[PDB]
């Protein structure tokens, strides 16, 4: 009900002020209430959170200018602390391995530069928008990798394979 | 340093309840 | 003249019991000892030590000069040299008490019950007609004072003293979180009178904010202060409301709070929700604070550059 | 229990691996029994004479 509006607007982003203005604001009000909730209320919520937070996230996977993914990351770092299995894991996949796609579509960039001088500020930029994303998910997904990690172990598990085959 | 201020004892004058205490203490 | 320095001293002597070759010394070494025979010894150990300086006085005038390590007051004296200077003050004590003499005159209260926090609150008191004074005159002196030497002392001294001075003292929790309340009131809407010269007012307020020794005794007690709380966080909650008419419209004395109260609203929140203090932290005084201020978020929950520390005070919040 | 999760990927052989008797334990008896004073004793000293 309340948190059923954000998924609404999770798709069509491409901006951190146009269209989700009040989002930037109201997304740790509900990321620092939710974790501190006649009680128990159901994880479900949590992680539908998680997952359009991420989607948020990799919405704007190439915005020039954005400061907003180096505090969402770091507000919604408790929030995946109690997370599903599956239903994270669903969506850690895509998103890691459209931004290995993006690195492997901008390393050709500085292979092939090997016009110097322009080349070179071009590439530093990518590589730094690069490093942005890189830090803005990297965080959510060194926590969902602590845990998880032993059932990923005792059980062998495809994706889990993959993952590690996409970070390497 | 230390310059001393010596509180006033010559002035007053012993009772009669107090020898006997300075002669016992003075054997002991 | 040991004696007659105590009858001088204003001391009552009343006899309360009856006074009980090789001789034979009776054993004096069953006797214990009180806290307040302690002073009555040591200022009575001070006349033997006393009387030999007045002689050794003119004995240095007669040599003309010199500095002697026994010539010292006898505050400096340790246990190692009292061995040599006790001892003839110790032997008359259970003499006393053996003869049957009498003499009349918590040690929390004795001690410093009161403690650093409370002078440093004394010296905040004061600081109070200091700062009345300075208004006054803005609308000489203490004024450098609070900005050089009081000021990073606390901000310090709450800082080296955040733990063990809030879980165990109980009376100096009751006053650190007024002591804020002050400190908050001190700074006017406006931070111009205190200037660029000191800045680290703000830093000072995050650090007692962060320092809050009676989170839930404030609540618990009987509410002499709370009214003070009470109305800090209604003064707060006024001013960020007042933000409307200014952000939400089109500036003066109203963008020097965003930047000295916002944060350290924000440190409070994290304060409270730090150590889930949510079991007593909304009672007498405290309830018709967070009914207006629950009022005041969803009006100011739709409002350029203030978007991060509003996010950031409601997450803490 | 917990050696597959951490300890077996990195390398660590348990402590028994190819013995097919388990490991000798000793322990502290707190029984005084009566040993020669030790010629570097930091207190007591015995000279014979």
């Amino acid at each position: 009900r309340l948190m059923a509006d954000i998924g609404g607007l999770a798709e069509s982003g491409a901006r951190y002020t146009e269209m989700p203005h009040v989002i930037e604001i109201t997304l740790p009000m509900l990321c620092s209430y939710l974790p501190r909730w006649c009680t128990a209320v159901t994880s479900d919520h949590l992680n539908s959170l998680l997952g359009n937070i991420l989607r948020i996230i990799v919405n704007n996977l190439g915005i020039d200018e954005a400061t907003w993914m180096k505090r969402l990351a770091v507000f919604a770092q408790p929030i995946v602390s109690r997370a599903r299995p599956e239903l994270l894991h669903s969506h850690f996949i895509p998103t890691i391995g459209r931004l290995r796609k993006r690195a492997g579509k901008v390393v050709a960039e500085e292979e092939q530069l090997r016009e110097a001088e322009e080349g070179e500020l071009l590439v530093r930029d990518e590589f730094s928008v690069l490093c942005r994303d890189l830090y803005a998910l990297y965080p959510l997904l060194i926590r969902y990798v602590d845990n998880n990690r032993a059932h990923w172990l005792t059980e062998p598990n495809a994706n889990a394979e993959e993952l590690f085959r996409m970070v390497g | 340093n230390f310059d001393p201020r010596p509180v006033e004892t010559l002035n007053v004058i012993i009772p009669e309840k107090l020898d006997s205490f300075i002669n016992k203490f003075a054997e002991y | 003249e040991s004696l007659k320095a105590m009858i001088a001293w204003e001391w009552t002597i009343e006899k309360a019991r009856e006074g009980e070759y090789n001789p034979q010394p009776p054993d004096l070494s069953g006797v214990t000892l009180s806290r307040e025979l302690q002073a009555m010894a040591e200022q009575l150990a001070e006349n033997y030590h006393n009387t030999w300086g007045r002689k050794k006085k003119q004995e240095l005038e007669a040599k003309g000069g010199g500095t002697h390590p026994l010539l010292v007051p006898y505050d400096t004296l340790t246990a190692k040299e009292k061995a040599r200077d006790r001892e003839k003050a110790q032997e008359l004590l259970k003499f006393l008490q053996m003869n049957g003499y009498a003499v009349t005159r918590s040690s929390i209260e004795k001690r410093f019950a009161f403690g650093f926090l409370q002078q440093l609150l004394r010296w905040m008191d004061i600081s109070q007609e200091f700062i009345a004074h300075l208004e006054a005159v803005v609308s000489e002196q203490e004024i450098k004072f609070f900005a050089k030497i009081l000021l990073p002392l606390i901000n310090q001294y709450f800082t080296n003293h955040c733990l063990y001075f809030l879980s165990a003292s109980n009376k100096e929790k009751e006053m650190i979180t007024s002591l804020f309340c002050k400190l908050a009131a001190l700074v006017r809407h406006r931070v111009s009178l205190f200037g660029t010269d000191a800045p680290a007012v703000v830093n000072c307020l995050h650090i007692l904010a962060r320092s809050l020794d009676a989170r839930t005794v404030m609540k618990s007690g009987p509410e002499i202060v709370k009214a003070g709380l009470r109305s800090f966080f209604e003064s707060a909650s006024e001013d960020i409301e007042k933000m409307v008419e200014n952000l939400r419209l089109g500036g003066q004395n109203l963008t020097y709070t965003t930047v000295a109260l916002l944060p350290v609203l924000t440190t409070l929140f994290q304060h409270i929700a730090q150590h889930q203090f949510g079991d007593d932290v909304i009672l007498d005084d405290v309830q018709v604070s967070c009914y207006r201020t629950l009022c005041s978020i969803y009006s100011l929950g739709t409002t350029e550059k203030l978007r991060p520390a509003l996010g950031e005070c409601l997450a803490r919040l | 229990r917990f050696f597959a999760i951490c300890g077996l990927q990195e390398g660590f052989e348990p402590f028994a691996i190819n013995m097919q008797r388990p490991v000798t334990t000793w322990f502290s008896k707190s029984l005084p029994q009566f040993e020669p004073v030790p010629p570097e004793h930091p207190h007591y000293e015995v000279a014979r004479m």
